[PDB]
């Protein structure tokens, strides 16, 4: 033929069949032992998610949400993702004492449901009403963005203490139980309005620590609705929403490390 | 074009002096007119040689920039700029990826260009050396007056004059001469002065006395002649053009390189476009379809391989430089290993090029002297009183002297003023009797008759050094038979005795044997003149026989020859044991050529020519079956009337071939004949008459000390110490580097698979990219470099000089067996070890292997800063990318770890590491430096930006260890099978 | 610890780099030693 005879062509097939078969069987074996060394409830390493990311619902083309108020299908793209998220926080999804629980309607302290063990059933998560998100189809004019803190197993988000000076200096400082979120731009051509649990501009600490998908399915993380009823129009406004805390840090590279990058433009 | 120049020349030495003038419109006495000479100048053109048109270095460099790998790397470099252009227009990408990768790849092509350019070097100044043989000026007779003119202004027809010490300015018809002798070594390779006279003495113009040639010099006397040829039209000017004009051609090693380039280029374009369409079918945007292709290119092309080859060659050439063997062309480092036939000059190559005493006949006994340079033999006789009598004649009846200031150099190497035979005798006595000058001071010469054409002897009368005599001793030497007709007694073991027919017959026997050995034989005799008949003041007349020259005492015979170099016989046998055929090709006479052939082992003992059979059996040569003769001796005059097909039959039908009295073109023809049969041929030589053959040879080797400038220009290799044993070393080195290149190539190729497979699974699996493009270049250009080179220092696995020369048609540098092992077996194991570490990194950060399938869509989505892992955690864009790049880093390090084992297994093709050992210090160096480089690339701060290399946790380093070990075991088991059964299965499938 | 389990999300990449570079250097020196056993 090309290389060899039929007899040789066969033998080279019988070899590579057994050979690659063995190699596949060995590869699988090493994957088995790897998995055997891992927990079902907690990942081996967590230093790469460490400082929590802050992500929002409006799916930004490039950290930007520009549209026209005087146009219907101009914002119907951002309403798709906005709906996708809030559709999960339905009351019909949170039914019965299992696996949900009614928690303080005001920001409270942490809740420990034991260890990362299966020695108990599904760890009961705090309910969260989308109805706590006042004012927010969504904002056809002047968007109503929804913030979110990235989930990390066993992470206890710790707010800053009012020992020294603060950006939003001491205003509504629920020091003991709220992780604040203050959006900014100089360039003050807007109108910041925050909505959340208990009416505070933060995340209620009663939703922590997260026990993971395996030990807490259907779990709901707290949301923080933000509305920009800015009196300006037809210009790119670089708005940055920043979260503050002891376990919260940022990076010049990762522009989502505990903060937002939104470029709103109501070009109408 | 040059087929005309490969033919024997035609001449006009047969014409009379007068007749020759009519042909050139010339005067025998007055010479040409100033006007007629200038007319002929414009007519024929200058008496000069024009160098052939060369290829500029520009085109030579750029021709390498388009050879398979460079072509693919160019397509990659441009395709980078393509994707970059498409980006800069569509979505403003502030990145530098495609732009920088395009710059990097273009640089890789340029630098790789320098390496191949350095390897494909051609240092040739043939025509320049020939031009150096034309004198600046010549002496001509114009308008009846002699004047010096620019030699280029010399034309056919003018009257030229030459004298001892000057170069022949052009081909001349001798019309007048006085004691003129010439050095025709340019045409023959033999430096013994040849007389020139107006008389025609041979039909063959290269042998007649009435022609003098350009490229030669007058050694003594004076001559006048008419110019018959000028410039390019001279006999050796044509040889110049032939030699300078010959197409170089591709080396065996070069052909091998291009061959695997086709193979690897083939699989590259195959998988390249095979997966380019496979991606579009899967619904991949052309934006991405090209990005994957660039990666495929980089994965398939072994970027550092061609440069490795060059470095391995260079390092092999450095070792040979250290044995006095200079390599002018890097590729010639290997040709000697692939050589199946050596065509060797005799004089100054196989031989020392110096008349040396070989045997002596005295006391009715043949004695042998030591002919070797360094005198590696033993003594023959010292005791016999006869010896001292013969020794005295050899010293006294000798007019040769050592040049001043030689006392530093060895006797046999020092320059001597005199003819070759007298120099030989001088050096013979000086060696075994001490200072000859002393013997010539103790015995003052009073009268002598120098060797005469008519007398055929030379005699001398000396004052006997003996005090009790202080009388007159007569000594003489000459033609053995002439000396015999002048002897009455023979000095036997001390005492004289009558010359009976018995001893006279033993003389003839001794004389015939020595002459049969191709040796020049001389007779020696002396006579103690009677005291009473010769007073202390008796005057001797040299002009008229004033003393007896008959009834003298015969002392002995001495024989001489230009002997082989000490190392030559043994080197010839070694070449022949390695299955290399050795042919002699010489301008010298057949009797001498044949005798040295037997001396060095070109013709082995018992082997006969058709002429030998005929003489032994006493029958006609036509009655001899030529197939009964394995040896042959072909004279150039017969070679001339043979067609190439008939020359091919001679080459095919004889194992032991001697081509004697060959012209320079004839040497070229013999070389081409050998090549025509499909053989790789080496030429060894030292003369300008070797230049065409040296050029045409697959590899020409010139002698460094004895070699002429031309020969060393025509060669690929120079033996700087004239050590013929270096050929044996060269062939051995050549074979070793050929095997080691295979090892180094397999090693380099093996790591291609773990660079290809990640890109494929990226498409078919939709997982995060396991390894990056930049990461691949860190391997092929970084870590693999020193290890791959180090394989060039591997010792032989067996006695390579015991095997036959490779068949260049069947035995390839890269075959299917190499690809099967490198791509199908070892590289495949490396790929898995890479993937394993990849799955380990991701799974330990929260992305278990199961959830990875079909996630790249969301993984690469720059706007999703919340991807969910297996444990329910959310990752931003840059966070997961850090883990991904950490995966690239550990996959990279996994390659390094699996290349550890590969380096050790590529060490040997057959033998076990437990047999070959670990005595390669460069290889061990490679292991340490490779690992140092990898660690540095991972842990050095800032490398995460420039190369996207991230720090690895200690446990990460050990992921591929079990795969590294399986490689070592697998290959060790496999080679154990090879050795345990030379049969073929494992052998014919995987044995590189 | 409980709410004070910050060490769980931390890794000393600084020490690892220092150690990694020490090792790389020493492997580089060791290599020179073995190579220079004859040049
Ligand atoms: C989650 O809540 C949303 C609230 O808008 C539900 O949307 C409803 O969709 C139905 C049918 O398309 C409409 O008739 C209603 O007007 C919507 N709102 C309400 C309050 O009922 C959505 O269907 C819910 N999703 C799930 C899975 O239950
Ligand atoms: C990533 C995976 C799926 C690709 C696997 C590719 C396999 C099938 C390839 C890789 C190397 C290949 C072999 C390389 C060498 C030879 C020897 C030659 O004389 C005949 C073909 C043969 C035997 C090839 C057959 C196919 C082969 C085994
Ligand atoms: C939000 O909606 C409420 C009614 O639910 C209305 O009273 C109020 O004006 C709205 N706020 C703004 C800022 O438009
Ligand atoms: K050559
Ligand atoms: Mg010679
Ligand atoms: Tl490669
Ligand atoms: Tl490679």
């Amino acid at each position: 033929f090309l290389g060899r005879t039929g007899s040789s062509w066969f033998k080279i097939f019988l070899f590579y069949l057994i050979f690659y078969g063995c190699l596949a069987g060995i590869f699988i074996g090493t994957i088995q032992v790897l998995l055997l060394t891992l927990s079902d409830f907690e990942p081996k390493y967590q230093d790469r998610v460490a400082p929590p990311g802050l992500s929002h619902a409006p799916y930004a083309i490039k950290t930007e949400i520009s549209f026209s108020i005087s146009n219907p299908k101009s914002y119907e793209s951002f309403v798709k993702s906005m709906h996708k998220l809030m559709d999960l926080y339905n009351e019909s999804s949170q039914a019965g004492n299992s696996p949900f629980e009614d928690c303080s309607d005001t920001p409270a302290d942490y809740i420990k449901r034991g260890d990362l063990d299966d020695s108990q059933g599904q760890k009961k998560a705090c309910r969260f009403s989308r109805m706590w998100l006042k004012n927010c189809g969504y904002a056809e004019g002047k968007p109503c963005v929804v913030a979110k803190l990235n989930r990390i197993i066993g992470f206890y988000p710790k707010p800053l203490k009012n020992t020294t000076d603060l950006p939003e200096e001491l205003q509504a400082n629920y020091n003991q139980y709220v992780l604040p979120l203050r959006c900014a731009a100089r360039e003050k051509i807007g109108s910041i309005e925050y909505f959340g649990l208990g009416g505070y501009a933060g995340f209620p600490l009663q939703y922590y620590p997260y026990y993971g998908k395996r030990l807490q399915k259907k779990y709901l993380q707290p949301l923080l609705a933000i509305q920009f009823t800015n009196l300006t129009q037809n210009m790119e406004l670089r708005i940055e929403c920043k979260v503050y805390g002891e376990n919260i840090d940022y990076s010049e590279k990762d522009r989502f490390r505990g903060r937002f990058e939104v470029k709103i433009e109501v070009k109408s | 074009l040059d087929e005309l120049k490969k033919e024997v020349s035609m001449d006009d030495h047969k014409l009379s002096l007068d007749e020759l003038h009519n042909k050139y419109g010339t005067d025998l006495t007055r010479g040409l007119t100033n006007a007629r000479a200038k007319e002929i100048l414009a007519r024929d053109g200058p008496n000069s040689l024009t160098p052939p048109p060369t290829t500029p270095e520009w085109i030579k460099f750029c021709r390498q920039l388009f050879g398979g790998f460079s072509i693919l790397l160019w397509i990659g470099a441009i395709l980078c700029f393509l994707a970059y252009g498409i980006q800069a227009a569509t979505e403003d990408e502030p990145a530098n990826d495609n732009l920088y990768l395009g710059v990097v790849l273009s640089t890789v092509v340029i630098v790789t260009g320098c390496f191949s350019y350095y390897q494909e070097a051609k240092s040739s100044r043939i025509m320049d050396s020939f031009k150096n043989m034309v004198p600046q000026q010549a002496l001509v007779i114009r308008d009846g007056e002699k004047s010096t003119i620019n030699a280029e202004f010399v034309v056919a027809g003018d009257l030229v004059e030459v004298k001892g010490g000057d170069r022949i300015p052009a081909d001349l018809r001798i019309i007048s001469a006085h004691g003129c002798k010439v050095d025709n070594s340019s045409l023959t390779g033999e430096s013994e002065p040849q007389t020139r006279s107006p008389e025609f003495s041979s039909e063959n113009p290269l042998e007649t006395r009435n022609i003098a040639f350009f490229s030669t010099n007058c050694v003594e006397g004076t001559a006048r002649g008419v110019v018959v040829y000028t410039g390019d039209r001279t006999v050796m000017g044509r040889i110049a053009t032939l030699a300078s004009g010959l197409e170089v051609g591709r080396t065996p090693i070069a052909i091998e390189i291009e061959h695997f380039i086709h193979i690897i280029t083939g699989v590259a374009v195959f998988l390249g476009v095979s997966f380019f369409i496979l991606s579009l079918i899967l619904g991949y945007s052309w934006l991405e379809a090209v990005i994957f292709l660039i990666g495929i290119i980089v994965a398939n092309v072994p970027e550092g391989l061609l440069a490795t080859v060059t470095v391995c060659l260079t390092l092999t050439a450095k070792r040979m430089a250290r044995k006095n063997c200079l390599v002018k062309n890097l590729e010639a480092v290997e040709t000697l290993g692939s050589t199946s036939t050596i065509c060797s000059d005799k004089t100054g190559t196989l031989t020392q090029n110096r008349m040396t005493v070989a045997h002596m006949w005295f006391d009715n006994q043949i004695h042998e002297a030591d002919t070797t340079e360094n005198q590696s033999g033993a003594a023959f006789d010292k005791t016999s009183a006869t010896w001292s009598a013969l020794s005295r004649i050899a010293a006294l009846c000798n007019r040769a002297v050592f040049q001043a200031g030689q006392d530093n150099v060895p006797i046999l190497k020092r320059s001597v003023a005199g003819d070759a035979s007298e120099s030989a005798l001088l050096k013979c006595i000086e060696l075994c009797c001490g200072s000859v000058q002393g013997m010539r001071d103790r015995n003052p010469k009073i009268v002598e008759i120098p060797f005469n054409s008519t007398n055929k002897y030379q005699l001398s009368i000396h004052e006997n050094e003996k005090s009790s005599e202080s009388r007159y001793l007569l000594v003489m030497k000459g033609a053995p038979e002439r000396i015999l007709d002048r002897c009455s007694t023979i000095l036997l073991n001390g005492a004289e005795e009558p010359l009976k027919e018995d001893m006279k017959e033993a003389f003839q026997n001794a004389y015939l044997e020595l002459g049969g050995l191709g040796e020049r034989v001389l007779g020696f005799c002396h006579f103690a003149l009677p005291e009473d008949k010769y007073n202390e003041g008796y005057p001797f007349d040299a002009d008229e026989p004033n003393f007896p020259t008959t009834d003298l005492c015969f002392v002995g015979l001495m024989a001489m020859i230009d002997p082989p170099r000490a190392a030559v016989p043994d080197a010839v046998g070694k070449c022949r044991s390695a299955g290399i055929k050795v042919i002699m090709v010489t301008g010298d006479h057949p009797i001498t050529a044949k005798a040295i052939a037997k001396g060095v082992g070109i013709i082995s003992e018992g082997n006969e020519t058709i002429e030998d059979i005929a003489a032994r059996l006493n029958i006609p040569i036509g009655q001899v079956n030529p197939r009964d003769a394995k040896a042959c001796v072909v004279h150039g005059s017969d070679l001339k009337d043979l067609s190439t097909e008939v020359l091919d039959d001679i080459l095919h039908y004889h194992t032991e071939i001697v081509f004697a009295r060959t012209s320079p073109q004839q040497k070229l023809i013999i070389v081409e004949g050998c090549q025509r049969q499909g053989a790789i041929v080496a030429v060894t030589g030292d003369g300008v008459n070797d230049s065409p053959a040296l050029k045409k040879a697959d590899i020409g080797v010139a002698m460094g000390i004895s070699g002429s400038d031309v020969s060393k220009q025509a060669a690929d290799m120079i033996l700087l110490d004239d050590n013929f044993a270096s050929i044996v070393t060269g062939v051995e080195e050549g074979r070793l580097i050929f095997d080691n290149l295979k090892k180094s190539i397999a090693y380099t190729l093996t790591s291609n698979i773990p660079e290809i497979t990640p890109f494929l699974v990226f498409i078919i699996g939709n997982v995060p990219l396991p390894l990056g493009t930049v990461t691949i270049l860190c391997i092929d250009l970084g870590t693999d470099m020193v290890p791959a080179i180090s394989l060039a220092y591997e010792q032989a696995e067996s006695d390579i000089m015991k095997r036959q020369p490779r068949n260049p048609k069947t035995d390839k540098l890269v075959n299917e067996r190499l690809i099967s092992m490198a791509y199908g077996q070892i590289g495949m194991i490396q790929a898995l070890g890479g993937f394993f570490s990849y799955f380990v990194i991701l799974a330990e950060n929260g992305f278990l292997p199961m959830d990875l399938i079909g996630k790249r869509v969301r993984w690469d989505d720059r706007w999703i800063s919340d991807v969910e892992d297996s444990f329910g955690q959310q990752w931003t864009y840059e966070q997961r990318k850090i883990v991904e790049f950490t995966c690239h880093t550990s996959f990279f390090i996994s390659i390094v770890v699996v290349q550890w084992a590969d380096l050790i297994i590529c060490k040997t093709r057959r033998n076990s590491i437990f047999q070959q050992g670990m005595k390669n210090k460069i290889l061990i160096f490679g292991l340490f430096e490779e690992t140092a480089l990898a660690a540095f690339l991972s842990y050095c701060p800032g490398t995460d930006v420039a190369l996207r290399m991230y720090p690895l946790k200690p446990s990460w380093w050990f992921c591929a260890f079990p795969y590294s070990l399986i490689i070592f075991l697998y290959d060790e088991m496999r080679r154990f099978i090879i050795r345990r059964s030379p049969g073929g299965w494992v052998e014919q499938e995987t044995y590189y | 610890e409980g709410p004070d389990n910050d060490e769980r999300f931390t890794y000393d990449y600084y020490r690892l780099r220092v150690v990694g570079l020490i090792v790389a250097a020493v492997l580089c020196v060791i290599g020179i030693i073995i190579l220079l056993a004859g040049k």
